[PDB]
């Protein structure tokens, strides 16, 4: 059943207005993102994809709109996104998928506003935040990652799958000193799905993913 | 001042002092006063996984509207929140001081703007306090429930409000009103501890008369 | 239970508040009192008022200590940033301290709205100070001043540093009175897995600073293990960082640890 | 000594710099190269120039790799924020790379005085960018761009954040060329007893960011134990965080560790 | 011999233009300061004492000038100090001692200027810095304590002497949480003298001090 | 350009390249060039306990003044410091490329304003670089020794200069001149590591061609 669920989130069948992908140098999110695209097409739901780019310089083949955000101010960014989506009040429009390649580039004080502005019944947002890129009220205001995990309706925490001698802890210690070992960024990797149900009772499962054969398996941890 | 034959008020076992029902049967006994004494405040702290604390917030509010609805039990509920569907999500029912509520049934008639008033936390602190004062003063002789459904929810509270002088100034000012109209005012607040730094949480707790921690619902309290 | 009570003693002359701190021509002394949220300091505050105004803390001690042979114009100025005036007048009346012996300054009631909001840092500090000056200038040589939670100003006033608070308020206040008692909440030190943030390092400096200026430091803490019925917490008496200001170099703080039970009516000390 | 030499291989087609990264219509690829102060990257920079302009890195490899059947208008734009132009022209001439095949942009010489001093952040970034645009727009589809130590801008430009550097310079630069090589000094990660200060967390973000955008990452490090005569350091080849931009999904980075000896004349690789 | 030296610094016989006293909650410096005063009078050198106060509300009996600095701006402070001292160029004036009760109150960016301004052949400065009071360029600029130890010609690091079960480490850990044990701030205490000689070769010795019987003993560590 | 029969210049064993004596016998051999190659710079790092590094600073300077004093050996020493008694504390003596100095004897005739020039680090970076350029340009055909006796001494370097863009801009700009007039310029700097944060020290080291650590005097070098 839990593999069924993950397949339902990835195909955008199990609706979730904000899907947060956490990644790192050890295993970036682009493969996971191609799973969303694959499972979407696959399970019949072929939605229009609006791609917001801060660091993606090669326009993905699967997107229908591509916004280069690097030069744009915040409000101007929001206005572009909004103009490609349906009127939040239409009651009769196609569901759009918005992909943001990195939330690290948006100021912490604008994060909630941004999410509030793009939110729409006709829209699902998949955004990635890089766990290892670091950020009068800032002191007390929650850090970007705590904030984003709080706002997300679904969380997908991506990790490397280690074929060698080291585990994920010793590797994060190596990366802290920018010592890059071999065997990172693989076609097979793992993820931890947190899904927030209507009660508030949150589900949480781990999975091995094969971005080559688009096949997932629960992880008996 | 208030009315003596008020059904929402009763002397606590522990003290001579007037108290009111949290709208939560169990919670009343745990407080140690069979309720929340007038002129006092509780802060309910909860982990991320919702929403047991927004439930006690709604019970607390619902309890006050029922009182208002048939001696007497006049009360006015003030909600500090941007979510106005809080008023439509309040549970329905089933001396007459505490009631058993049903989380699945809403309240029979919907609460009117004269029974319950919203105040947005997206305003300056001066303004919020003015509204609360002004609302308290014009509902003179009415018991007053102030409910802050989730203190410092980042979607409702502007970043600049997280500066100490703003949020603690707000809490100091609200506490000041609670003690000033101790005759008839009471305050309930909840907060999600996963988005509050420990220093700020320490400051916050100090403005409240009692603090309740919920771990899933089991209640460990700091009187 | 049926515990063996002790009388509170703070100084080597066997007293809690030596009356000779008060008629001296040039001396200023600071008590620094620290408590956690679960150990309220009110019974200590009221005991000090009582001792200063009536000669002995009847609420704490079984027997009486040596006192002045005639009633003076002994006066207490109580100020709080966290409790309203009713809080003190109600407990002082219950304790039967006559009203003419004290004055309460309320810095909770309408304080943010009237005194902080449209008003710059210096002006806020200057006008708080001024309230104390006026109140002290009634029995200036015979008044004890007690301030509850002045640290709150570090949180309530935007960009107030510890050094400004000391320079523009605390230190000038201490200069205008014979004895100053600062009562401060020490929870900021008591967070499991947490030490030394920037707003809180500014806050913590205030405790280190007050201790350094104090000649005596009293600390109330809860049981380290949990909460009990007939045990409230512990009371530690320590030397401060400053010498006692008197022409009496024999006088010293009598360091001690007590357990205490704060009952509704009375409070009792016991080893 | 008499060691067993290896040829450098970076990709699965057996090449160091696949020429097909260059005639493609829409693709942009980033090499991120990291080195420590004790392991200078010049021999790597010159090898890449040589491979792009002459088809194979004769300075590194014994044998030749598959190349294009006729000479192209292959061009290299070399830019440095830490070395003057003489530094590259002297070594390229020693290496016998013909002058018409490259252009050096010097961001050391008079750079602070002419280009940073009386000049706002955007204008500085905008005019550095513009130098690259002009230079690239000569064989735009066939030019390799190599930038040494752009991180220096984070230290030289007051209040420049990583995100502005990327948004206003790095990312736009990568958009205007087929292949970008960033060469960066990684000493900031190599301080014994030191991790994660604010200026340095801004600096470190640049390395994590560049790696994430890179499809390949090459790292030069000294011996972990000390310094030797006939051993300079190690060379690691790793996947970056980005996919390779080509219509050739079989192509992959061939991860590897070499030891290398950087001799005055030549440099040699060996397992 | 080393006890002779310390007695020479304390009596102001061994001239040292800036003497830095480091202290903490466990053992403040006022006793050490009274040793300077005592040894000064004692060994014949009775100098005029100019006392600068940020937190000393009771005017010491031994001082000849007392400046309340709490209300004063930096330049105004310097001007007061300077007007009580001899002209830095007089070649025929009495040596003055300047005591500053706490350097913690002076901004880090003004510390070196302050020291430069008061420096005078006719003047020795004894200032205390509290080790446990915490403070665009601030990031890289040295912290107050590193700075002050660098500028000092002599350093006197004061520590508590422990009569009980705990040592000075476990006590600093207790103080970090404002848990004050009994038996701090004693008449007998210890200090670590660092003296910077003309070569640069710095001396360093530990001593037990008895502020009751003004008697010192080397510490065989 | 310079003169070939210049006595302060000589080709290094390791390279064809012109180099100069640090004024320190031993130090020259350790550098690996029997001196410091023209167009290069050294940063000497020392622990707090002075002053072995201010000694090598003075040797380096003294070596240049002697050269200037009888073919030829014209040189000009530029000192970035507020302490002008640096020029009066330089050691005296006892091809003619290196000399053995005596730390106890000062230099026979005192250095003239035309042999040595001071520049204060209490100025804007623009200004300092202008002075150094301008001094280099007007002493054309003279070998040029730039000595920075103690980089970032807090008594000489204003707090604002410790901002990265200031000090590293200064060092970048000086390095730019050293490479620009590689024909005849050389740079020696010392620094006390106890007042530099490791990040800044890392930035600093990167502007220099070689870095020398002194532990008491034993020299561990990073070529």
């Amino acid at each position: 059943n839990p593999v069924i669920l993950l397949k339902r989130i990835l195909s955008l069948t199990e609706s979730s207005p904000f899907i947060l992908c956490l990644d790192s140098i050890a295993q970036t999110s682009y493969k996971l993102i191609q799973e969303f695209v694959h499972q979407s097409k696959s399970k019949g739901n072929e939605y229009p994809i609006v791609y917001i780019s801060f660091e993606t310089v090669n326009k993905p083949s699967y997107c229908t709109q591509f916004i280069d955000a690097t030069q744009m101010d915040f409000v101007h960014l929001v206005k572009q996104i909004i103009s490609y989506l349906p009127a939040a009040t239409a009651t009769q429009a196609k569901k759009h998928m918005v992909i943001i390649d990195s939330l690290n580039y948006i100021s912490t004080e604008y994060i909630t506003r941004f999410l509030s502005e793009i939110a729409s019944p006709h829209c699902t947002m998949v955004a990635t935040y890089h766990k290892d890129i670091k950020d009068d009220w800032n002191n007390n205001y929650p850090d970007k990652l705590t904030l984003l995990q709080f706002m997300a309706t679904t969380i997908v925490d991506i990790d490397v799958v280690l074929t060698g001698t080291l585990d994920t802890e010793e590797v994060s210690e190596l990366l802290n000193e920018f010592r890059i070992p071999r065997g990172l960024n693989n076609d097979i990797f793992q993820l931890r799905l947190v899904n927030k149900r209507k009660s508030g009772r949150s589900l949480e499962y781990d999975f091995i993913v094969n971005s080559n054969t688009h096949e997932y398996e629960l992880l008996s941890t | 001042g208030l009315d003596s034959s008020h059904v929402g008020v009763r002397p606590s076992p522990a003290t001579s002092q007037p108290t009111t029902s949290t709208g939560s049967a169990d919670l009343d006994s745990i407080l140690g006063h069979m309720g929340l004494p007038l002129g006092n405040s509780v802060l309910v702290e909860e982990q991320s996984t919702t929403e047991f604390h927004s439930i006690l917030g709604k019970l607390f509010a619902a309890q006050g509207i029922v009182h208002n609805r048939i001696r007497n039990g006049d009360t006015h509920v003030i909600v500090l929140s941007l979510n106005q569907m809080f008023a439509k999500e309040l549970p329905g029912i089933y001396k007459d001081y505490n009631h058993q509520f049903d989380i699945t049934t809403r309240l029979m008639p919907a609460p009117i703007a004269s029974e319950l008033t919203f105040i947005a936390p997206t305003q300056p602190v001066s303004t919020i306090l003015s509204q609360i004062e002004q609302t308290i003063k014009r509902n003179d002789k009415k018991l007053i429930r102030i409910v802050i459904p989730s203190l410092l929810h980042p979607a409702m509270y502007p970043p600049k409000m997280f500066e100490s002088s703003e949020i603690i100034g707000l809490m100091h000012g609200v506490r000041s009103l609670v003690k000033k109209y101790y005759e008839r005012v009471v305050l309930f607040a909840s907060i999600s501890i996963d988005i509050i730094t420990p220093p700020l949480l320490v400051l916050l707790r100090n403005m409240f008369d009692s603090v309740i921690n919920l771990e899933p619902m089991t209640e460990f309290l700091e009187r | 239970g049926s515990v063996q009570r002790q009388d509170l003693v703070l100084f080597s002359d066997q007293s809690v508040l030596p009356a000779h701190f008060f008629q001296d021509s040039n001396s200023h002394n600071l008590f620094f009192i620290t408590h956690q949220s679960c150990t309220q300091p009110l019974w200590m505050i009221n005991a000090l008022v009582e001792t200063h105004v009536l000669g002995s803390p009847s609420s704490l001690n079984e027997s009486s200590s040596s006192m002045l042979p005639s009633s003076t114009r002994s006066h207490a100025v109580l100020a709080s940033f966290i409790h309203e005036q009713n809080y003190f007048t109600n407990s002082l009346n219950k304790l039967k301290i006559p009203s003419n012996n004290y004055n309460v300054l309320d810095f909770l009631s309408d304080f943010i709205v009237n005194n902080i909001h449209n008003k710059p840092r210096d002006k806020i500090l200057s006008d708080v100070l001024a309230k104390f000056s006026a109140a002290i200038q009634n029995n200036p040589t015979d008044t004890i001043v007690i301030i509850e939670q002045p640290e709150l100003l570090l949180s309530l006033v935007s960009g107030l540093t510890c050094s400004e608070l000391n320079n523009k308020f605390i230190t000038p206040l201490l200069r205008q009175c014979k004895v100053l008692i600062i009562v401060s909440n020490s929870d900021i030190f008591n967070i499991d897995e947490y030490d030394a943030s920037v707003h809180s390092s500014n806050l913590q400096n205030f405790y280190k600073s007050s201790f350094i200026k104090s000649m005596i430091n009293l600390n109330l803490n809860p049981l380290k293990t949990g909460f009990a019925k007939d045990v409230t917490g512990s009371l530690h008496v320590c030397r401060g960082g400053a010498p006692i200001a008197t022409s009496n170099t024999s006088l010293h703080v009598v360091e001690n640890e007590y357990l205490y039970l704060n009952e509704k009516e009375s409070t009792k000390l016991f080893y």
